[PDB]
DNA sequence: CAAGTACTTTTTCCGG
RNA sequence: AGGA
DNA sequence: AAGTACTTG
């Protein structure tokens, strides 16, 4: 929790070095992303990309084939909850406009 | 709690798990000199009883995994004597909200 | 398996995203010669018609808002507020 | 486009990964794949019952697929197989195969450590399928003897038997594609001094992996249905169909066969060498020799960019293009064909700025709007208008390129003996020219920003540039010094909504990045507005009257 | 598209066993005595007998014509011609399946009325037999409890020769004239 | 036999039909598809029951085209014939090979070898008939047959029967 | 790298910040639950100034002859004097404002008063003035109960998380805390009366505008903050390069941070 | 023109779910494969002029669906199988979460 | 417990 | 080889 | 190569 402080304290001082302004919430999120895992989780192919997200999701960065080899071998199952996983499947991603569903209601329809 | 000056031999250290449901902890006297908790960067960490934890998970529609984590070896976890699965409520100040409450599960 | 209309917690207001999809969807329907629920006061563009349809709150659509866990809250265009 | 299928349409919810069962490969296969011969059934141009269409996909374009009569577009390709003369390790699992040996008995196929060792029952408790196989391995790698009797979970006096088998376990280390172990030994209590150096054959490891208990391998990485250890070692080889390894046939009598078509023929060849070698008068050394060659071919087919040097270069100096290489990022399947794509309905030209355009508008040249097309559906609220665009043809600006009927058949207004008399019907699509006030996505690479792509209102202009407003220079970053920019055209009345409603330039005025506007008045205006707003600035009646007229939304006051 | 049921079995990869189906009460993977109706609740299998069946369809096809003229506002040889007319009013006529079925039922039906069919349903649905056995007893008529225990082999030990003989007796008494 | 099975079809409506007479088209489109159908899975689908109470549910609008997919939860009368099931029927056709018997929606055929010996073909009759020492089976004849096996075909479950066993044969 | 690490992160319909798995990154986006565009660097008056200056601005004392609001400010000005029942509310008010100052001094330890907060209250009141034509001579039609209470009750409607239970309700309180310090700072009785000179309707309109404008200012579930944050840090990094104690900084330092490099170029303690 | 990985990023930042899908599918790749329901593989020998489906190996003729996916995915999938890896695709769920 | 060996990307888009 |  | 991860001495 003090490591989170030291993280943002530093990240922010790098941005403010140039003079440029970034709204807390952005660095705070990134700092909070690295942090949550339980300790400092490097934004590297051996930190976040080595975490337990999607398979196709993880593969779309750095260990492409190598990730897919362990996929088949340990029989990983894909959520398809991830943005990237849908992009590879040509599915409307569950983001912004696709993060809910639309339905017609015969009740409201016959009312008008 | 056992306060040791320099070390505890690998011989004696084997006896720590030996007597459950009771629990034993080892704290180096030199680490205890200054209280971490008091520091500028460390916020309020609070233990959650099974009752509170089950409620936190019900309320945020979570799985025990889906919660942010704290190491068992975390200086604060050791201080409060966190056990694996126990939840901490983290109360930091905010330049955005004023106060923010986070939660970390112990692994 | 769903949430009853009384136990609903989601924004009583329509999200920018919902708006753009209801408008899109009704336009995509109106264009596909779907039945227009309002008086086209000389209107010819389906998105302009979908905007009118939405302003009169006469769109037959229901937004199924999914929560992270799986369960969802069902809301209607009629029952949502539009500050957008 | 692709013709109606009676099948129920659905979306991929789960991607269940696994390994191909040598038994599955054999079932699902529409052919084997008996010949290294590409085709040319006795030089006579057509395909051979050996490699490519021995029932597979289809070449010729004029030849309908010999299985599903579909052919070319619509037909995928049908998978093949080849029964390998001897088992071979799969290049990828080569080290996981090694790590599994390092964990199990090389005689009975039982875990070297079990629930009786404390650290083991603790590492077995790890819920994760990888982290657990990680601990299991570090623990078992050091256990060099399959244990018969183990001291019970109570006393060191009562040594109770778990699994039997005495066996001294090897010390496995890879020799590039080959696994070679070194057995501890015994001779007069010590020994090594000089142990036993025997190379472990694919064939034996295969058999050991078969004997690993379901409960056992399941505690290691594996799963009983999708990925059994015994499947990392290949017995049946899936032969991909033409659409994976296409015959790029230049002119008439000139093959043009893909690299993978060569590496397969090479694997075929190498297999027929080993098969005959062993069925016939086995010179033994020459088998374990032609074996290692087939194990190599199968390796450099999947991965040619291996540690153990030989890059199996195609005779031309150029190395053979592996399947691994095909998918590996920044260009190549994932990063370059799937995550990023070359797109239709796109335009790029040199940009110049205009001070007589609205922030949100983009000047598109007459050619570019005549080139780019929008699929309008024949609706009563346009039928008449759309018919005039159809009459206008594809050379007049406000015109149309094609009419697509309900009958899914494209009418080319550009030629079609009927482009004059063509009476539109409701539910048809008129692919019309991009018009003034249509939404478009204007973009400027890099695109390190939400603001580096915004929806603009079209305004068809003369002259070959993209004319954009000056106050919208700052977000794209672009200047006008030989600057070029992209433009994408929406297709759905739903996508138009998407753009106009979330992407539009006036929406992006206040940046979330810095909670402040990301556009402002710049240069000529920025300097002139200072000049105009001092106490010294005074304007004559003549000019005030003009300046007032210049404001579009002036009251008349 | 195609039709599906309430039996949600998630048969992942594991194709087979495709165990046969015999009147050794081993019916389908769809026709278990324990089959959940769409209301979510568990229900038993519904097996109809020729007449129990005629009176179900005759019923639904009547109420269909009742809703068709609602929304449109703004003796064997003699019942066979009567039914063949109701089909023309409600069904697509392309359903030659239902046309034959209605004739087959109208001819092969054991009991003419929903009161007599009611009575049969009590007598049978007391024995504690699988609905397929229960239907086959009311469906087709026997004499020797053996005629039954042989044509419905599924019984055999399921009942007393004497009990089945008493049921078969009372079935032929309920047997409505033609 | 003849069951009451609870089924569900997934029908996709073009937005052109998003009028109030929608439940009406949807209910009608169900019986267009489902009624008169025949799957090996459920057998011959013969009649959709309770037209009035057929459930429509909320229809999901389909991402890049206006069409909305409804899951029509319904209940119907089915006929899935089994092996070993003894069925009464009327003869249809008669050859030197055997004779076909109509049983409700489907036809069941009985080979010369699936009948007794005494009963033997007679070409010399209008229409053709199988003559026995005591009996005669012709075209319109009533017969009780035992289904020996089922062949699940296209849009018709056909079968093969026996009248050789005891209590079977003519009635 | 950033973009790939953060892609899957978005705000769901529970106002929770989560990924592909659904694991919570933040419980409320940016600890406050507000969209980034809707924020403006406002000023917390309560924080700075002398302890004496504070008193002069915020303290209303209907019991003291010189610390009452003169009847030039409000109509009730004469009949308001002494009322112990009312002075309970102005004592209640002043004691909460005191609490705020001590709390803000807890958050911003340096005393920085300029913080980015949703709803420009300055501009609401500014624009209220020209809307209603505020005469800084005539007295206000408000009562102490109109100002004191109206504010108290606008606070109730400033909703971020909606749920009915102590976890969500006590979390709503948390995500809203700071804005209210600002709202209380700018809507205290003595301020409203001397400075703003707001009428009844003028005040009633101010409140409904802050409420509606606040409700607008919140984040939209579906908002892709993973990609947002990644780009809002990634783009600025590129403008440190396309342009041009002694510790390693900028493009190279940021590299060390993201990589979580053990061997920094300039490790420095500060005691 | 290329709608690069970078350009997909900002499209996601915007929330333009449909437009990003439309770009990737309709204005590019967009294929229609037939997948078996037992083993989620493109093993379907879809003779669609006769409405005959079938995935031999799975003995199937009934549990078959059609899917719309980029032709590059269709490929990637065939390329993965070519390397003994099975990307089985299912139009149902199991994990729930 | 120590080096030693083994490994992966390194901005985007746009004519012989 | 080149361009922003 | 820069940086790290891995097993091997
Ligand atoms: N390699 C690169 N990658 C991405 N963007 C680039 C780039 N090179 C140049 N640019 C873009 O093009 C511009 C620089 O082109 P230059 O030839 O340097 C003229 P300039 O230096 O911008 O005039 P100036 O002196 O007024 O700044 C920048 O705005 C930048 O964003
Ligand atoms: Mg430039
Ligand atoms: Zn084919
Ligand atoms: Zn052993
Ligand atoms: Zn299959």
């Amino acid at each position: 929790e003090a490591g989170r402080a030291a993280l943002y304290k530093e990240v922010y001082n790098v941005i403010a070095s140039d003079g440029s302004y970034v709204n807390y919430r952005h660095m705070a999120l990134l700092v909070d992303v690295m942090t949550t895992q339980g300790g400092l989780t490097s934004v590297t192919r051996h930190g976040f990309n080595r975490s337990n997200t999607g398979a196709l999701m993880r593969c779309s960065f750095e260990e492409t084939v190598e990730i897919l080899f362990e996929a088949g071998a340990s029989a990983e199952l894909d959520d398809c909850r991830g943005v990237s996983e849908n992009v590879i499947l040509g599915q409307m991603a569950p983001i912004g406009t696709g993060a809910f569903d639309v339905m017609i209601d015969e009740e409201s329809l016959v009312k008008y | 709690i056992f306060v040791y000056q320099n070390n505890i031999t690998p011989s004696a250290m084997k006896l720590v798990p030996s007597i459950p449901p009771a629990t034993i902890e080892t704290f180096n006297e030199a680490a205890l000199v200054v209280n971490i908790t008091h520091h500028e960067l460390v916020p309020k960490h609070i233990r959650l009883s099974s009752d509170e934890k089950r409620e936190l998970l019900k309320r945020y529609r979570l799985k025990e995994s889906q919660l942010p984590r704290i190491q068992r070896a975390d200086p604060v976890a050791l201080y409060l004597g966190l056990k694996r699965g126990e939840v901490v409520k983290i109360i930091r100040k905010s330049e955005t909200s004023g106060r923010y409450a986070s939660y970390r599960i112990c692994m | 398996k769903a949430i009853p209309k009384d136990q609903r917690a989601t924004t009583p207001y329509m999200t920018k995203y919902e708006r753009a999809r209801i408008l899109g969807t009704r336009a995509l329907q109106i264009s596909m010669n779907a039945p227009v629920f309002v008086d086209l006061e000389g209107e010819t563009d389906p998105l302009r018609i979908a905007m009118k349809e939405l302003a009169e709150k006469k769109i037959p659509l229901v937004i199924r808002r999914y929560l992270p866990d799986g369960s969802f809250e069902d809301w209607s265009v009629e029952e949502l507020i539009v500050d957008l | 486009g692709q013709q109606y299928s009676s099948a129920p349409l659905r979306t991929v919810k789960e991607v269940q990964f696994g390994l191909f069962s040598p038994e599955e490969v054999r079932a699902i296969s529409v052919a084997k794949i008996r010949f290294p011969e590409t085709m040319d059934e006795t030089q006579t141009r057509a395909k051979i019952g050996g490699l490519n269409d021995p029932r597979l996909g289809s070449i010729d374009r004029n030849l309908k697929c010999q299985t599903c009569q579909e052919g070319m577009n619509e037909c995928p390709g049908h998978f093949g197989h080849i029964d390998l003369a001897k088992p071979v390790f799969h290049v990828g699992f080569i080290a996981k195969i090694k790590k599994v040996c390092e964990c199990v008995c090389m005689h009975c196929g039982k875990l070297l450590l079990d629930e009786h060792n404390e650290l083991m029952r603790q590492a077995l408790a790890i819920k994760d399928s990888k982290k657990r196989f990680a601990a299991i391995w570090t623990l078992c790698k050091t256990k060099m003897v399959c244990e018969t009797d183990v001291p019970s979970e109570d006393d060191p006096t009562q040594l109770v038997s778990r699994g039997g088998c005495g066996n001294t376990q090897p010390t496995i280390r890879k020799d590039g594609l080959k696994l070679v172990g070194s057995w501890k030994k015994d001779r007069a209590t010590g020994d090594a001094d000089e142990p036993e150096l025997r190379v472990l054959s694919t064939e034996e490891i295969l058999n050991i992996f078969k004997h690993i208990s379901v409960k056992d391998f399941t505690s290691l990485g594996f799963n009983e249905v999708f990925s059994r250890p015994e499947w990392m070692i290949l017995t049946c080889l899936p032969v991909p169909p033409p659409p994976v390894r296409p015959s790029i046939s230049f002119n008439e009598s000139q093959r043009g066969e893909d690299d993978l078509t060569f590496k397969l023929a090479d694997i075929l060849k190498a297999n027929i060498s080993l098969e005959t070698l062993e069925h016939n008068g086995a010179p033994h050394h020459a088998i374990e020799e032609a074996e290692s060659l087939l194990q190599f071919h199968v390796a450099t087919y999947m991965d040619n960019d291996i540690a153990g040097q030989p890059q199996a270069l195609q005779k031309s100096g150029r190395p053979v293009k592996s399947i691994r290489a095909r998918l590996k990022g920044k260009e190549g399947r994932i990063r370059g064909n799937l995550m990023g794509k070359r797109v239709d309905f796109s335009a790029r030209t040199v940009i110049s700025g205009d001070p007589n355009l609205e922030l949100d508008q983009v000047g598109v040249p007459k050619s570019i709007a005549k080139t780019l097309t929008y699929p309008e559906v024949v609706t009563p609220y346009n039928i008449d208008r759309l018919t005039q665009l159809v009459r206008n043809g594809p050379n007049e600006h406000p015109g149309a390129k094609y009419v697509i009927r309900d009958s899914g058949d494209r009418i080319d207004l550009r030629y079609s003996k009927r482009a004059g008399d063509i009476q539109l019907q409701y539910g048809w699509k008129v692919e019309r020219h991009i018009m003034d006030n249509d939404p478009v996505l204007f973009n400027r690479q890099p695109s390190l920003h939400k603001m580096s792509m915004m929806a603009h209102r079209v305004k068809v202009i003369p002259y070959s540039t993209f004319r954009l407003n000056l106050s919208v220079t700052s977000p794209y970053n672009a200047d006008f010094d030989g600057d070029e920019m992209n433009l994408h055209v929406p297709q759905s009345e739903e996508t138009r909504a998407e753009l106009s409603q979330l992407c539009a330039v006036p929406l992006q005025i206040v940046s979330p990045q810095s909670n402040k506007p990301c556009m402002g008045i710049v240069q000529d205006t920025l300097c002139g507005i200072r000049k105009l707003t001092l106490r010294d600035t005074f304007i004559e009646l003549d000019q005030v009257l003009n300046m007032l007229y210049w404001v579009p939304d002036w009251d008349g006051v | 598209v195609s039709t599906s049921t309430f039996q949600t079995r998630r048969r992942r990869l594991k194709k087979v066993e495709e165990e046969e189906n015999a009147a050794t009460l081993q019916l389908g993977q769809e026709f278990q005595l324990k089959q959940i109706n769409h209301q979510g609740e568990e229900e038993e299998l519904i097996a109809l007998n020729l007449s129990e069946a005629r009176l179900v369809i005759k019923e639904a096809l009547v109420e269909r014509r009742r809703a068709f003229k609602r929304s449109q506002k703004k003796t064997r040889e003699k019942e066979l011609e009567s039914i063949d007319v109701l089909l023309e009013q409600t069904t697509g006529g392309n359903n030659k399946d239902l046309k034959n079925t209605m004739q087959y039922l109208t001819n092969f039906s054991r009991f003419r009325d929903q009161e007599t069919v009611g009575a049969v349903i009590q007598l049978l649905k007391s024995t504690g037999l699988h609905p397929f056995e229960v239907a086959q007893l009311g469906s087709l008529a026997c004499d020797t409890a053996d005629e039954a225990k042989t044509l419905i082999p599924s019984l055999n030990n399921k009942i007393s020769d004497d009990e089945l003989e008493r049921i078969l007796k009372e079935l032929s008494n309920l047997e409505t004239l033609y | 036999m003849f069951f009451i099975k609870d089924l569900s079809l997934n029908i996709t409506l073009h937005p052109s039909f998003f009028g109030p007479r929608m439940k009406q088209y949807l209910k009608t489109k169900l019986l267009e598809e489902v009624e008169g159908s025949c799957t090996g899975k459920f057998g011959y689908i013969l009649c959709v029951l309770d037209y009035d109470n057929i459930d429509i549910q909320r229809g999901r609008i389909l991402p890049t085209d206006g069409s909305a997919e409804f899951n029509v939860k319904y209940r119907a009368v089915v006929f899935k014939p089994f092996k070993g099931e003894v069925v009464d029927g009327t003869v249809v056709s008669c050859s030197q090979h055997g004779f076909e018997v109509q049983v409700g929606p489907m036809k069941v055929f009985v080979t010369k070898h699936l009948m007794p010996q005494d009963l033997t073909f007679n070409a010399g009759s209008n229409p053709p008939s199988y003559q026995s020492s005591e009996d005669v089976i012709t075209i319109k004849s009533r017969i009780r047959v035992k289904i020996e096996g089922c062949i699940s075909q296209v849009s018709s479950i056909h079968a093969i029967g026996s009248i050789k066993e005891d209590y079977l044969g003519a009635i | 790298r950033l973009v790939k690490a953060l892609e899957d992160i978005m705000v769901h319909y529970d106002n929770t910040t989560r990924n592909s798995l659904g694991n919570v990154i933040q419980f409320i986006y940016g600890e406050d639950g507000m969209d980034a565009a809707h924020i403006e660097k406002q000023s917390l008056d309560t924080i700075g100034g002398s302890d004496a200056a504070f008193e002069k601005r915020y303290r209303v004392d209907l019991l003291n002859t010189d610390h009452t609001l003169d009847p030039s400010l409000l109509e009730s000005g004469s009949e308001i004097l002494g009322d112990l029942k009312l002075q309970v509310l102005l004592d209640e008010e002043y004691k909460q404002l005191v609490k705020d100052r001590k709390f803000l001094r807890e958050v911003f330890v340096d005393g920085e008063a300029n913080w980015p907060l949703p709803v420009n209250i300055r501009r609401i009141i500014q624009n209220a003035q020209q809307t209603f034509h505020i005469d800084h001579t005539k007295p206000s039609d408000l009562t102490i109960k109109d100002i004191v209470l109206g504010v108290k009750d606008l606070q109730e409607n400033l909703l971020v998380l909606r749920g009915k239970n102590e976890i969500i309700q006590n979390a709503q309180r948390d995500a809203v805390t700071l804005f209210c310090c600002l709202l209380r700072s700018r809507l205290a009785t003595r301020r409203v009366l001397q400075e703003y000179r707001l009428t009844k309707q003028a005040f009633d309109w101010v409140l409904s505008n802050i409420e509606a404008q606040f409700l607008r200012s919140v984040v939209h579930p579906g908002e892709m903050v993973g990609v947002l944050a990644a780009q809002s840090i990634g783009e600025p990094a590129t403008q440190m390069t396309l342009n041009t104690k002694k510790v390693t900084s900028g493009v190279p330092r940021l590299k060390e941070i993201l990589n979580v490099a053990k061997n920094m170029k300039t490790p420095s303690l500060t005691v | 023109l290329r709608f690069g990985e970078m350009e997909r990023d900002c499209m996601i930042a915007h929330g333009a779910a449909s437009f990003l899908k439309e770009r990737l599918m309709e204005a590019s790749d967009a294929f229609r494969v037939h997948i078996c329901g037992i083993c989620g593989l493109m093993t379907v020998i879809a003779k669609l002029n006769h409405n005959q489906f079938e995935c031999k190996g799975c003995d199937n003729k009934i549990d078959i669906y059609q899917i719309h996916i980029p032709y590059a995915a269709k490929l990637l999938f065939q390329e993965l199988m070519a390397m003994n890896i099975t990307p089985r695709l299912y139009t149902d769920r199991s994990r729930d979460f």
